[PDB]
This record gives structure tokens, C-alpha cells and sequence, in this order.
RNA sequence: ACAGCGCUCUGGGGAAUUCAGGAGGGGAAAGCAGAUGUGCCCCGCGGCGAGACUGGCGCACCGCCGGACGAGCUGCUGGGG
């Protein structure tokens, strides 16, 4: 949008980013020290900016397509963790029926396999989670409740993937009843998360000023 | 383009006589690439550059390395005379004459680079 | 920080005025203890290391309100022996160490000039104005304040001194040049109303030197004309306006500002049968301007702004008013 | 030699901002790269991926008299990170990049070069590094850049001139703080080509003392350059800072 | 505009401030 | 230091820098002996002959009996090395100067300073021996 | 006295503006 | 005895008025040096009288290029007319203190009543301006808008570039970063084309066997729609895609008639055609970069362009780092960057070093020396065949 | 372990916390060298200063140095109204 630095007081920039951010760009365009370039090279710079903005628009619509296809394939797991982490799990396992043959302890540490097998072969302590860490529901916890919620979420993911890969439906089945196991598991798991977070701290003896 | 140009009154011929003396003493590197490698290896004491060169950019690229390493450089006005003074049977456009810990040529080198530092 | 030992002097200086106020019946002893505590807190805030012009202005406002309160109370209790001179002296002291500490704050400089002008100190005002102009020479507001107050006093040579040094400095923006032409033509109007000056060649000279400045745009020359078009009741006003129009026509031929001065030229000193005659002349110029080859959106925005300025006045005919609306709406 | 791909470890030096990277058969000297991922003059640089943006650049002692002096063992080099350095004799900006990498982003290096094509190389490397400003002017006339140079803390002086002590004297009279550090690199064959180098160094130290410096250290940086000395001195005091 | 603060109250240095933050040695057996 | 090959100072080549002590200066005025002429006749080379401000200070601190030796020292054609230290003690000034730079020939006559400067490698000692001067540890002479 | 800003004369006139204004006021 | 003193800095020039002037006999004294160190005992000496900032960086550039050359500027004469008391030196003078002797002579010649003392000659005004340069950040901070560091930085860059004429013959950054872009997006074009080739041959597997040139593959999967809707020469496209009537379109359509791949959905076809539009947009940008980089190479270094060819020549420039580094390297370093092959390699390295230094050290270079050296390489290519 | 050496002894370590000191870095206009209300007028002293004179010197001859009048403007914490 902003052309060269000479076109800076006549530029319009509020459509892409609001002011209190992009008045400093006009101030720095007035006070900067970059060398002058011709417009015949600014064609190449503007055209590479065209290229990277088009790549970003295509990546955004690819993310929307991945979300729609994940809600088509596996509605339970998409209701549990979301389309991106579900797609990562499908990617590492190879396919949906190949993810469904995995135990919940496997689905907990998919992706952390290097640290896992290093620890198992050197008698260290194994990693607590894998791809599951960048889901939504394990990111709200903090402390050891993170690992506890990772275990419980991986077990519910195993149940939901087995349901979404083996259960039949009458084909006039709404998505709200096709994602029923995911809805129930997410509600129960959020209740267990808020119990684990609302566990109170240890009581102590409240002492006065004397020590009595 | 060649601002430390040597002038006529018995400085060009003092330069070329010291060049011939060092070429007899085997303490002299001939040609642009050998002058460049001698300056970059730092053994150079003074460097003579021709100014009658077809396009002058060669003996313009040498003074940058000479100014970065801080060695004196000076232009003589004839590459044919520089080749005749070296004893080459070819025209030489760049001559760098090095340093040794024990010689009697180094007195001529020192007086010559004093005159060149006064020329700059 | 030796601030306690530094503020001891100002409190010991303000003490005998409080002794006079206590030996008169004007302030009681508890109120004088309150004045002592408030001036002490103000002095230890003022002479602190990390201070501010708003802190200096709060102290100035408190001392000046104390002088006003004591004036009201002295007039109510019918005393004439108590004078305001010590309060004005200590307020000048606050302001002098204020402009010593923060010389780069024009709010405090202008508050100092307002105080010195308000308590009748003209020579002190001129000295403060000289120091403020030396510290902020690029400030068109300070330069116009100096020149306009010297013209209001009537020392036109001193007003020209301030204005010509100001136009020597402030050459980025047209503002001080427009104000100097305004002050010179106001002097011309004063020379007319008292009844060289007969020619009135000084705004033409201002225009001829302003032709080569770094602000010299057609919008700047239109600002010159919009300054000149006020107070047309003069002698050489048609000469000045015609020179501005022929300068803009010879330099910027097809600019919408030049077409705007071609529109609004013949309405100089009109208010009345000469009003709609020149209006019909100007509307002929305007219709030729609208049909002519110029940036019509820019010229139309200029004309709807001038037509809001036209519509701001009463006492006209409804047919003229509705044809201004009809010519406005399709722009 | 010190081949590309060898693993080295990077420990801090005794000086501030300088590091020594040791490994295997060769220990070398380095400074933290200000602009990472690009070399100035095609030097070997050291990448460490911290548990990316961190890179160190190797400091050639045969190319730069400051690194020659640091490997010789100066007691101090006066340039901590965040200290202003006036570099005199900034020919093409090779060692000025390492001085700017020492003083970091919060310092400043005022690099004075006289020749113009060396000025082009200096303006290129100072386009890369935003804390070195380039000044193409003659160092013999410091009235030219008195608008540009504020009162610096360290002066480096690598000019090869016979009037070197007078040049540094007037530049330090104009732009050096009370108790100001400087390092001057004296080349005896350019000061006095006839006289022995130890006598040349003593004469230059005496000329600095007449031009109001107090010399505190001197080393002949011998395994890297012949007949060169580096003299460290403090301007107008005996201690460095205060 | 002006918000409630987050109260964040609950030896040798980790990174050297003068040497551009070299991290302390993770003394692994390979090191 | 550079130019030192195993207690052989290669830094001293003519013109010889010769530091003068107060004992040497008082005795070379007492022996009716011209200072620069006898130093040049001893070394067969051009000397430049320097006197520190500690040496001038001790010559001034001695009374007005030594006014002739003071004027002889205060001859204008000689270099005056100003010293930046406190005590004005000529022996420690000369030894610190020589230990730092070591280009000088120390001209003394007291055996205490002579034994003090014999410990350090490569400085000659010039002393007056009742007919002329005598240089001690200079190899070229 | 550098207390105030004195009126300009032909000696302390710098620019073409002050020269032309002083010429007009001299012809007045 | 000083009355006022000028002090010029990168933000502007300010003149201070001294009160309680400095002792001139005890200038080398430790107590007076400590007074010049401490701001609490030097601000008693100086009081800021006037300040004049620049209007713009152009005025600051004109200010340095007048002051360093010696000549005073008109606005410095203006501010001195404003601040100094107007005198002529017959019965009372004003002592001003300035840093430079030529500026002193000119201010004294412009104002006859002002006697100027230069800092290069007078030690009192030297120490006093030295103290002001020491404490110059705090003496101005009440009216110092921003800082002085970035002002000095940008002003030193502007002064050095105006002295050197840097931008008119420094041009190589566009070339080296254009090479970086060209290689990066050539790799990205090939990778995206391989991805769309696999992910569309899953649907229609005859297109990989029958069609190469993956950019034309991306074009035909942009224009083909689905497998079901094929016709040969419908509108505007295939005649200038390739051969039209008797060679290719029939074969693609009989491949569609005998085709057996999986049926694709509408949204999946939408995503594949979006990826193909992405790939062909990057290919169009590659050809725009190649044309513009050939023109920029012919503007910057034409001799290297004609002796090597612009891709490999600009690769060599980018690997060397700059044209100045490429010219400073000798020919053996340019070799670093049977027998006849190595002999021609050494000869080419010699002539490429000569072409690099010729194309670099010119102001606006030429063509014919590279033409001569390319003719020399061509006649050597003829010379090695006789043997 | 023996023999030897060093440091130290209301034995020796670690933590929390209270008080008494020391060294260094950074930040701060960080500025009480003589602290007297304003305005006008008169006096005295002093500065700019337009203009008008005058004396002597001037063998590179091209120019110097010095007196005393002064319209107008202006400063004073010098003192008085
Ligand atoms: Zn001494």
C-alpha cells in the first residue's frame, strides 16, 4: 500500500492496521536513512509483496478447507481437540483407521517419539505428551494438572477416534448427533479440568503477632 | 582517477631505478594479481602502478587493498617503461616490491616511501 | 538535593507579609498556618529535582488566587494600607525560576506573558517576549503575539522589527507571512481611518518576496487572497487584489485555486444594489469556471465551502437562495 | 587448519564483549555478530543454535591491530558494551565492524575515513550496522565533524601518518572525555624509517605525554606484525573512568 | 487506558549482561 | 623488549640518548670538562644528552655553592624530559625510565646507582674517570 | 543592551524582504 | 573574557551565555578539571541563551557542507543578528566563542563589533566548549525533542553520502537479493508443481504420463475443470498452449475417455485449482524477475553479463558478497568461487576478474570491453580445436 | 591413617531476618557568586548612531593614525521626586 518513502504523507494505511501503530511509520518514513531506489525496482519489491500476500490468502483458505474436511471425516475428534491437531494426528498415524488402532497411551505421545525412545532406552523419564500439547484443552491447565489432562484427553481422543472410524449412522443423521461422543467427552473433561484447577491449597496455622 | 600521481622531476626514474634494483635482488612481484596477493599477504613495502593502462580500473582496484592495509602506492606514467625497468619483455602495469629483514635496498625503499608519503 | 535549605529563603522572604496580615485583622492565625503549610509544600515541590511546568503553573495559580482573595477581603474589611506589590514580586520570582528550569515549554512562556501583560508590566513584557523569541524562533504564534501587541501599542516600527525577523525565521509555513500582511493592511486601514501609504505597496512587496519561498503553493497564494479579501474598504485594495489575481494567473494558470480567485474577485467591498450586480458577474465567472477545463471536483469542493460561507448570511432573496441550492446539489 | 564444520566452544574473554572460541587444535578470537547471518569481508563465523540468531565472527589478528593487541595481552581495551568509540583511520571498515560488534547496539562508533572508495565500503558496512556512523573527512581537521561527534569515551587511532601524535592530540582535545581511554597503533617504519623502533616508540610516547596523555601500557605486537606497537593511554587523569 | 496490575512478587546470574547473554553451562556428559 | 638479544641492546645506535645524573654532572663540571664534547669524544658519535626534572631538582636543591653546575645543566641545547611522579628522587626516576624504555645510556658516578642499573640487561654506564669519560657496557664503542 | 529586539536598519537588514521593505519605507 | 559562545550540533545550533567565566591561569588544575567534569559545577558557568533547530535534514546537510568547508550560513547570520547586541567595535565589543578559526574570521567580518575567539587557538574557550560538548545532552533536554543519537547517525550518513556520491554507483543489493529470490521461488515452484502433480494424478492419472512441463500441467489443471467436462478446442486456450488440432487435445480427451482414476469432489477440485493458480502466479513472477534482473545486470555489470551470462554471473556476485569484494579478489580466489578444462578455467577466471574490476570501478559502465573479451574467449575456443 | 603445611578458634557450615559500615555501576538540569515590585517623567553617567567637520604622516603610493560636534534611539540595583 505504501509505495516508496516519498509517497508517505499521501498514503492510506488505516485499512490494514489502525493508527497508534501506523503514524510512526510516517514519522520514520520522514526521518529514516535508507537509500533511494528507482520505481523500476519497486515493481519487483511490490510484486514479491503481491506474491507473499497471495500465498497467505491461499494458506488461509487451505486452513478453512482442512477444518471443513475434518468436521466431515471425524466430528467427534474435531469436537474434542479441533481440526488442526486432529489433522496432525491423522498425518502421523497415516489414516483414520490407522489412528483408531492405537491405545490412548500411544495417542498421548504421538510426535514425541524421539524423546520417548531415547528415555525408554536410557531408563530416563518419558515425555508426558506429544502432539496433544498444542490442543486447546491441555493449554488451560498449569502444573501437574497439564499432564493429568493430557492423559484424560488422550483417552477420550482414543474413544472418539474409534467411534468416528467404526460406528455407522443412518445417513439421515445430523452433525449434532454425529458428534455426540465428542460433545459429551468435552463437557465431562472440562468439568474435570475445572475441578483439578479448583483444588484448594493446603491449610496452615494462622499465627498472630506473638507467634501464638 | 590516479590522485597520487608521480611528477616528472627525478621521481619516476628514482622509482624505476629502485624497481630494477629490487628485480635484481629478487624481492619484487610483477603483475596485478601478484601485487594483490603480496599486499593481501602483507609482505609489501611499496607498490608502483602504471597509469597508461587500457581501462584504468585494474590499477584502480589495487589502491583499495593498499589503503586498507596502509602501504604506500604511486603511479608511474608508462607501463612499457615499467616492464623495461623490471626486465620482463612484456608491459607490466603493477609492481609490488617486498620487505626483507636484511638488505641495503631497504634504504632506497625507505627514502622512496618517505617521498611517496610526502606526495600523498 | 539541598531543597530544604533552598526553600528556607523563599519562606523567610514570604514571612513579613504574613506578619502584616496577622497584625491586621485580615487573615486569622489558623488561616495563616494554612497559608504557611501550603506555601511550604509548594516550595518543596517546586525546588525538587524532578519537576514539571504544570507544577510551576499550579504554584503560580495558587499565589495569584491568594492575591485575589486578599484583595477581596481587604476591600471588604476596608483597608487601603496593604499592597499587592510583594505578591507580584514573588510571582515574578516563581516565573523567573520556572523559565530558568524549563525554557522549552511554550505553555509556561505564554502563561508568563499573560501574567506580565495582565498586571500592567509592558517593559517587563517586552523583555520576556524577547527571551521567549530567542528560545523559540520557529514559533509563529510567539512572533504574531509580539508583532500584534506592538501594533496594538502603536509602535509600528517595533512591530515591523518583530515581524521581519519572524518572516526571516519561519519560512516553512505561510502562517506568519499571512499574519504580517494582515497587520500591515490593518496599519493601512488605521492610516486611512486617521483621515508610501498612498500607494500601499508593502503587501505587494510581501507577495513579491513570498513568491520564492519554500511554502509557495497555489493553496498558499489562495490563503494570501483569503487574508486580503477581508476589510475591502480601503484605497488600493483593488490594486492589491488585481495584482494577486494576475500573479496567480501568470504563474498557476489552470489551478482550481486560480479559478476560485477568478470567481471570487469582484466581490471586494460589497454588502444594497451593488451586491447582486457583482453577484451576477461572479456567478457568470463561476458558470464559465464550472464548464471550463479544470479539476471539477476540487473546484466544486471549493465552491460548496464558499457557498456554506454564503449561506451563513441572512437578508437575501429566496430565488437566489434556491438557485444556489440547485447549483450546489449537482456537484 | 580451523576448517568449516568443526565444533568449537565459545567462552568469554577477560575483556567485555570479546569471546574466545576454543576447540580441537586451534583456539581463535571472536565477537558477537550485530547483524546475524551475513559476513562483512568473507570471514569465518561461528553459528550456535541455542536451546539461529546468535552468531559470532572470528577476529583476524593479522588483519586488525586491535585483535593483534588483544592476543598480545593488553591489560584493558577500554571499550565495554555501551561505550562510544571514535575510530580514526577507518580504512574500508574491516576492524570497525568488530569494534561495533564489541560496543553493541547501545554504543556508537564514529568511524572516520579520509579516502573516498574506502568511504564507499565504510558506508556499506555502516548501512548494515546501525551503531557505526561513517564520517568521510580528513582526520587532520576535526573541525569538519564537530557537529557529528559528541564526547566519546575511547579513541582508536590506526592512522599511518608521520603527524600521528598531533592528529590524535587535536582529535582528543576536541572529542574526548576527562580521563578518556585511547589505543594508538604506532608503525615505526612510517613514523621514522631510519631510527630504531624502540626509540621511535619512546619518542611517540613522549609526544603523547606532551600532548597531555598519561600512558599506562605498551606492547610490541610482535608475532602478528613487525615493528608495530600499541600504546594505551588515558586522557587527563591517571584512572580510566573516574 | 490504565489497568489493574498483575502482581508478580512470587543467586548467581544466568546470562552475562556484559557479554551479550552467554547462557550458563548445561554440564552434559558430552560437554 | 624488542631489540634485545640476550643482554645486548640493539636499540642503541647513534645518535646516542644519554641520561645525566647529578653526581655525573657535578663531577664533570668539577673536572673542568665540557659535557657534550667529552661525551662525543668518548663515544665517537653524536649524542643527544637529556636531563630529567628530578636531576634538575636535586641540582637546585643543593645550595648556591653549585650555581655554576646549575647553569651548565641549564644550557638550552639539551632535551628536558619532564617527569610525572611525586618524590623527585633521581635514582628511582632514572631506573623507572630505563626499565620502561631501555634506549638510554645512564651517565652516573655513584656506585649505588651503578650497581642498581647493572642488574638490568642492556644499558651502558658512562662515568668520568679523571681524564675523560668511560663507557662501561656498550659493545660497539 | 540586548534586552529587546531593536528596529532594523540598512546595516542589519539580511534578506530581500527586509531590503525591499526598508527601500519602500525610505521612499515614504 | 568571553561573553557568549556558539555551539553547533546535529539538531541545530545554540549559543550559550557565560556567567562566572572560567579561570584561565588554573586551567590545568585538578579542582577546575573536576568542576568541568561535574554538571552541578559547570551549569553555574553556562546558561542557555538561544537555540535554533533545523527545519529539515536538507537544511542540516547544507549546514554541515557549509560549516565544514568554513563558510557560515545565512541562518547562522540570522540567529547571530537576533541574539547578539548590535554594535560596531569603536567603543564596546562582544566576545563570542566559536570552535573553528575560519568561522571566527567570517563572523568577525560579518559583524565588526563581535570579536571571536577560536577554540583551536584559545585554551579557555577550548575547555569551555569541551565542557558544553560533554554535558550537551542535559543542557538542551528541556527543548531537545527526542534524542541526539539518531540525529547524529542520520546526519553523518547524509553528509558522508553527499561527499562520496554513494547511491549513484552502489547498485548490487538488488542483484544479489534477486538471485536469492529467484532460487528460492524456483525451488518453491518445482515443489508446489510436484505436489499438485501427485495430488491431481490421484484423480486423473493419465496427465502425468501424457503431459510434462509442470507449469503447463498447472495451466491445464486450471483450465480443465473436472474429468467429465472435456472438449478439445473450445475457446482461446489450447491453440497457444500447444499444438491444437491434430496432436494433443485428442490424446488428452481419449485419455479421459479411457481414464479410470478416482472421482474428485467439487471442493477438492477447488483446492487443487487454487494450488495451481498459486503455482502459475509464482511462475509469472519468475519470468518477471528474470527479465528485470537481466535489465539490472546490463545496467550494473554488463561485461560480466556478456562473458558469463547473467544467471551464473549474478550467482558469482552474490556468492562473493558484493562487486567490491569480487573486484578485490584475485583470479585464483575467483577460481575458488584433464588439462584443457582447467586451462580454460584459469583463463576464464583471469578474464572474469578483469571484467569484474572494469564493470565495478566505472561510474556508468560500458559494453565493448566485455564484447572484446568475449570475442577473445571465442577465438580461444577456436584455438583449442586445432591440435 | 602417620608425618608435614596453611587458615582459623564465644569450633565449622546453610537458611531466614534486624542493625552497623565499605566499594562500584546506572539514573537526575543535577544550576542559593552576592536573591531588592510595577509604570512614567526629570537629573547624572554610559552605549548604539544618521550626518557633518578638522590635525599630522604618506620617496612601492595604494593609503594610515588621531581629535570633537552630533539629530534620533536606548541602558542603569546610581540617587532623588
Ligand atoms: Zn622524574
Amino acid at each position: 500500500a505504501l509505495g516508496l518513502r516519498t509517497n508517505a504523507p499521501n498514503a492510506d494505511l488505516s485499512e490494514i492496521l489502525p493508527p497508534e501503530i501506523e503514524a510512526a511509520v510516517k514519522a520514520a518514513a520522514d526521518i529514516s536513512m535508507g537509500t533511494e531506489i528507482s520505481t523500476e525496482d519497486y515493481e519487483n519489491i511490490k510484486l514479491l509483496a503481491v506474491q507473499v500476500v497471495e500465498r497467505s490468502e491461499y494458506r488461509r483458505q487451505l486452513a478453512e478447507y482442512l477444518q471443513n474436511r475434518m468436521k466431515a471425516i471425524s466430528p467427534n475428534m474435531t469436537e474434542l481437540i479441533g481440526a488442526l491437531v486432529g489433522a496432525r494426528l491423522i498425518a502421523h498415524s497415516g489414516s483414520l483407521v490407522n489412528l483408531a488402532k492405537n491405545p490412548g497411551s500411544t495417542i498421548q505421545i504421538l510426535g514425541a517419539e524421539k524423546a520417548l525412545f531415547r528415555a525408554l532406552k536410557t531408563k530416563h523419564a518419558t515425555p508426558k505428551y506429544g502432539i496433544i500439547y498444542h490442543a486447546s484443552l491441555v493449554g488451560q491447565a498449569s502444573g501437574p494438572n497439564k499432564g493429568k489432562i493430557a492423559r484424560q484427553l488422550a483417552a477420550k481422543i482414543a474413544l472418539s477416534v474409534r467411534t468416528d472410524a467404526f460406528e455407522d449412522f443412518p445417513e439421515n443423521a445430523d452433525d449434532e448427533t454425529r458428534a455426540a461422543v465428542g460433545i459429551q467427552a468435552r463437557a465431562k473433561l472440562e468439568n474435570n479440568l475445572r475441578l483439578l484447577e479448583g483444588k484448594p491449597l493446603n491449610k496452615g496455622v494462622a499465627l498472630g503477632p506473638n507467634g501464638i | 582517477a590516479a590522485w597520487p600521481k608521480a611528477e616528472d622531476p627525478a621521481l619516476v626514474q628514482e622509482l624505476l631505478d629502485c624497481v630494477q634494483q629490487a628485480s635484481h635482488y629478487r624481492q619484487l612481484k610483477k603483475g596485478a594479481n601478484e601485487t594483490t596477493k603480496s599486499v593481501n599477504r602483507g609482505t609489501s613495502e611499496l607498490v608502483i602502478l602504471a597509469a597508461d593502462t587500457q581501462p584504468l580500473s585494474i590499477v584502480l582496484h589495487i589502491p583499495l587493498i593498499c589503503e586498507e592495509k596502509n602501504v604506500p602506492y604511486v603511479y608511474v606514467p608508462s607501463k612499457v617503461a615499467l616492464g623495461r625497468a623490471c626486465g620482463v619483455s612484456r608491459a607490466v602495469i603493477a609492481v609490488s616490491l617486498t620487505s626483507n629483514e636484511a638488505s641495503d635496498l631497504n634504504s632506497k625503499i625507505r627514502a622512496l616511501r618517505d617521498k611517496v608519503e610526502r606526495l600523498a | 538535593a539541598w531543597v530544604a535549605d533552598k526553600a528556607r529563603f523563599y519562606l523567610e522572604r514570604a514571612a513579613p507579609e504574613l506578619r502584616e496580615w496577622e497584625e491586621k485583622e485580615i487573615f486569622t492565625k489558623d488561616e495563616i498556618r494554612n497559608l504557611v503549610a501550603k506555601r511550604s509544600d509548594f516550595e518543596h515541590l517546586v525546588l525538587a529535582p524532578g519537576t514539571k511546568p504544570t507544577d510551576f503553573l499550579n504554584y503560580v495559580n495558587w499565589e495569584r488566587s491568594l492575591d485575589r482573595l486578599r484583595a477581596k477581603r481587604c476591600a471588604r474589611l476596608n483597608i487601603r494600607s496593604v499592597t499587592s506589590h510583594a505578591s507580584q514580586a514573588r510571582t515574578f520570582g516563581i516565573f523567573e525560576r520556572a523559565v530558568l528550569k524549563h525554557p522549552g515549554s511554550i505553555e509556561l512562556w505564554l502563561a508568563y506573558l499573560e501574567f506580565a501583560a495582565q498586571v500592567k508590566a509592558t517593559k517587563r513584557w517586552r523583555r520576556i517576549m524577547t527571551r521567549a523569541l530567542r528560545l523559540h524562533p520557529m514559533n509563529a504564534s510567539l512572533w504574531t503575539l509580539a508583532g500584534r501587541r506592538a501594533a496594538q501599542n502603536g509602535d509600528m516600527q517595533r512591530a515591523r522589527a518583530h515581524f521581519l525577523r519572524g518572516c526571516r525565521f519561519c519560512t516553512r509555513e505561510p502562517t506568519l507571512w499571512l499574519e504580517y500582511a494582515r497587520c500591515e493592511m490593518d496599519w493601512l486601514a488605521r492610516m486611512e481611518a486617521k483621515k508610501p501609504a498612498l500607494s500601499g505597496a508593502i503587501p505587494i512587496a510581501v507577495f513579491d518576496v513570498a513568491r520564492k519561498q519554500p511554502f509557495w503553493g497555489p493553496a498558499a497564494a489562495e490563503k494570501f487572497f483569503d487574508v486580503f479579501a477581508k476589510f475591502g474598504h480601503l484605497s488600493c485594495h483593488e490594486r492589491i487584489i488585481s495584482h494577486v489575481v494576475t500573479t496567480m494567473q501568470e504563474l498557476f494558470p489552470n489551478h482550481p485555486c486560480t479559478w476560485s480567485v477568478h470567481i471570487r474577485q469582484p466581490l471586494v467591498g460589497v454588502d444594497t444594489p451593488a451586491f447582486p450586480k457583482a453577484l451576477r458577474e461572479s456567478l457568470a465567472r463561476l458558470k464559465a469556471a464550472l464548464q471550463s477545463t479544470t479539476d471539477r471536483k476540487a473546484l466544486a469542493t471549493k465552491m460548496v465551502a464558499w457557498m456554506d460561507g454564503i449561506l451563513a448570511i441572512e437578508k437575501l432573496d429566496a430565488a437566489i437562495r434556491t438557485v444556489l441550492e440547485h447549483t450546489k446539489r449537482s456537484l | 587448519g580451523a576448517k568449516a564444520g568443526k565444533k568449537v566452544i565459545v567462552e568469554p574473554h577477560r575483556h567485555k564483549g570479546v569471546f574466545v572460541a576454543r576447540g580441537g587444535k586451534e583456539d581463535l578470537l571472536c565477537t558477537a555478530n550485530l547483524v546475524p547471518g551475513e559476513s562483512v569481508y568473507g570471514e569465518k563465523r561461528i553459528s550456535v543454535e541455542t536451546p539461529t540468531k546468535t552468531e559470532y565472527r572470528i577476529w583476524n589478528p593479522f588483519r586488525s591491530k586491535l585483535a593483534a593487541g588483544i592476543l598480545g595481552g593488553l591489560e584493558t581495551i577500554y571499550m565495554k558494551p555501551g561505550s562510544k568509540v571514535l575510530y580514526l583511520g577507518a580504512a574500508s571498515g574491516t576492524s570497525v565492524s568488530h569494534v561495533a560488534d564489541i560496543v553493541g547496539p547501545t554504543g556508537a562508533v564514529y568511524a572516520v575515513e579520509f579516502s573516498h572508495r574506502s568511504g564507499r565500503d565504510l558506508i556499506n558496512m555502516a548501512t548494515r550496522r546501525t551503531n557505526v556512523i561513517p564520517i568521510v573527512e580528513d582526520a587532520r581537521k576535526p573541525m569538519a565533524y564537530r557537529m557529528l561527534v559528541p564526547m566519546v569515551d575511547v579513541i582508536f587511532a590506526d592512522v599511518a601518518q608521520p603527524d600521528q601524535a598531533r592528529i590524535v592530540g587535536i582529535n582528543a582535545r576536541l572529542f574526548l572525555k576527562q580521563g578518556g581511554g585511547l589505543l594508538i597503533s604506532i608503525k615505526a617504519s612510517c613514523i621514522d624509517s631510519t631510527a630504531p623502533p624502540e626509540q621511535v616508540f619512546a619518542s611517540e610516547v613522549q609526544k603523547l605525554r606532551e600532548d597531555k596523555f598519561f600512558p599506562k601500557e605498551q606492547l610490541t605486537l610482535e608475532p602478528y606484525e613487525r615493528d608495530h606497537a600499541m600504546v594505551s593511554c588515558v586522557y587527563l587523569q591517571k584512572e580510566f573512568e573516574g | 487506558e490504565l489497568s489493574v496490575r498483575v502482581p508478580q512478587l512470587p543467586g548467581p546470574p544466568d546470562t552475562l549482561s556484559d557479554w551479550y547473554n552467554i547462557p550458563r553451562t548445561n554440564l552434559t556428559p558430552e560437554l | 623488549p624488542s631489540s634485545m638479544f640476550f643482554e645486548h641492546n640493539e636499540a642503541l645506535v647513534p645518535p646516542y640518548n644519554v641520561l645525566v645524573d647529578t653526581n655525573f654532572l657535578s663531577r664533570t663540571v668539577g673536572a673542568k670538562l665540557p659535557l657534550l664534547e667529552s661525551a662525543m669524544d668518548c663515544l665517537y658519535a653524536s649524542v643527544n644528552i637529556i636531563i630529567t626534572s628530578c636531576v634538575m631538582a636535586e641540582l637546585e636543591k643543593l645550595g648556591p655553592r653549585y650555581r655554576v653546575a646549575l647553569m651548565i645543566a641549564r644550557d638550552e641545547r639539551w632535551q628536558r624530559l619532564t617527569c610525572d611522579h611525586k618524590g623527585t628522587y633521581a635514582d628511582d626516576c632514572i631506573v623507572d625510565r630505563v626499565q620502561k624504555h631501555r634506549i638510554y645510556i645512564v651517565a652516573t658516578n655513584d656506585r649505588d646507582l651503578k650497581r642498581r642499573i647493572r642488574k638490568i640487561p642492556g644499558v651502558p654506564i658512562m662515568s668520568v674517570q679523571k681524564g675523560k669519560y668511560a663507557i662501561e657496557r656498550l659493545p660497539g664503542a | 543592551d540586548a534586552s529587546e529586539l531593536q528596529p532594523i536598519t540598512q546595516k542589519t537588514s539580511g534578506t530581500e524582504l527586509e531590503q525591499t521593505i526598508l527601500a519602500i519605507m525610505e521612499e515614504s | 573574557v568571553v561573553n557568549f559562545l556558539l555551539f553547533e550540533s546535529a539538531v541545530g545550533f545554540s549559543l550559550f551565555e557565560v556567567v562566572h567565566q572560567a579561570d584561565t591561569v588554573g586551567l590545568e588544575l585538578p579542582e577546575v578539571k573536576d568542576a568541568m567534569k561535574t554538571l552541578d559545577k559547570f551549569g553555574k558557568m553556562v546558561k542557555l541563551r538561544s537555540f535554533n533547530p533545523w527545519t529539515s535534514a536538507a537544511q542540516g546537510l547544507e549546514a554541515i557542507n557549509l560549516i565544514s568547508e568554513g563558510i557560515m550560513p545565512e541562518y547562522l547570520k540570522s540567529a547571530l543578528e537576533m541574539n547578539l547586541p548590535q554594535t560596531s567595535g569603536k567603543k564596546s565589543k562582544v566576545v563570542l566563542g566559536v570552535a573553528d578559526k575560519k568561522l571566527a574570521g567570517e563572523i568577525t567580518a560579518a559583524f565588526p563589533g563581535v570579536q571571536c575567539e577560536a577554540a583551536d587557538t584559545s585554551e579557555v574557550v577550548a575547555a569551555l566548549l569541551r565542557g558544553i560538548r560533554t554535558h550537551a545532552n542535559k543542557l538542551h533536554k528541556s527543548l531537545q525533542e527526542g534524542d541526539i543519537g539518531r540525529a547524529q547517525l542520520g546526519l553523518g550518513h547524509a553528509y558522508s553520502r553527499a561527499k562520496v556520491k554513494f547511491s549513484v554507483h552502489k547498485n548490487d543489493n538488488h542483484i544479489i537479493q534477486g538471485i536469492a529470490t529467484l532460487d528460492a521461488l524456483d525451488k518453491s515452484i518445482n515443489q508446489g508443481a510436484m505436489r499438485v502433480r501427485e495430488w491431481y494424478g490421484w484423480h486423473f492419472p493419465e496427465l502425468i504420463r501424457i503431459v510434462s512441463d509442470n507449469i503447463t500441467y498447472a495451466k491445464v489443471v486450471l483450465a480443465i475443470g473436472n474429468k467429465s467436462s472435456l472438449t478439445d478446442e473450445s475457446v482461446d486456450d489450447l491453440a497457444n498452449v500447444l499444438n491444437q488440432d491434430q496432436d494433443k487435445a485428442l490424446a488428452i480427451i481419449q485419455a479421459a475417455k479411457v481414464s479410470m482414476g478416482q472421482d474428485i469432489s467439487e471442493v477438492d477440485l477447488q483446492m487443487v485449482r487454487d494450488l495451481a493458480s498459486n503455482v502459475t502466479s509464482m511462475a509469472d513472477y519468475r519470468r518477471i524477475l528474470a527479465e528485470s534482473l537481466d535489465k539490472k545486470m546490463s545496467e550494473v555489470a554488463p561485461n560480466l553479463q556478456v562473458i558469463l551470462g547473467t544467471p551464473v554471473a549474478a550467482r558469482l556476485i552474490a556468492h562473493a558478497g558484493s562487486l567490491t569484494n569480487l573486484a578485490k579478489y584475485p583470479a585464483s580466489t575467483l577460481q575458488i568461487l584433464p588439462k584443457v578444462k582447467g586451462r580454460i578455467s584459469r583463463y576464464l577466471a583471469n578474464k572474469c576478474s578483469i571484467a569484474s574490476r572494469i564493470d565495478n570501478f566505472s561510474e556508468k559502465p560500458t559494453r565493448h570491453f566485455g564484447e572484446v573479451l568475449r570475442q577473445q574467449l571465442e577465438q580461444r575456443l577456436e584455438w583449442y580445436a586445432k591440435g
